[PDB]
């Protein structure tokens, strides 16, 4: 029968961070196909996503 | 430098152009040749180039 469970999944790789004036820089190295996604923290959030 | 063929003296140069591709610090892996800026010895970062 169909049971939920729990799956384990890896975290990718920390990138390679060097902050700038009001803005920030990643030099990102994937293994496998990984989403980044990123959002303001404020009254307009603006959704961005990318695999 | 002179070079003697067949009795004739040959002198090659000197270069109208000092120009290199390479830069001061450069990177060799097998065939391949990259112009980088690599972290000096003893100052590598995890997960980086050294």
């Amino acid at each position: 029968p169909l049971a939920n469970v729990t799956c384990r999944v890896p975290k990718a790789r920390n990138p390679t961070v060097t902050y700038g004036k009001n803005q920030v820089i990643m030099l990102l190295y994937p293994d496998h196909p990984t989403l980044l996604s990123y959002r303001n923290m404020g009254e307009e959030p603006n959704y961005q996503e990318e695999w | 430098h002179a070079v003697t063929v067949k009795d004739a003296k040959f002198i090659v140069g000197p270069m109208s152009s000092a120009w290199t591709p390479f830069d001061n610090k450069i990177v060799v892996y097998k065939g391949d040749v990259y112009n980088m800026d690599y972290p000096p010895f003893g100052a590598g970062r995890p997960g980086q180039f050294g």
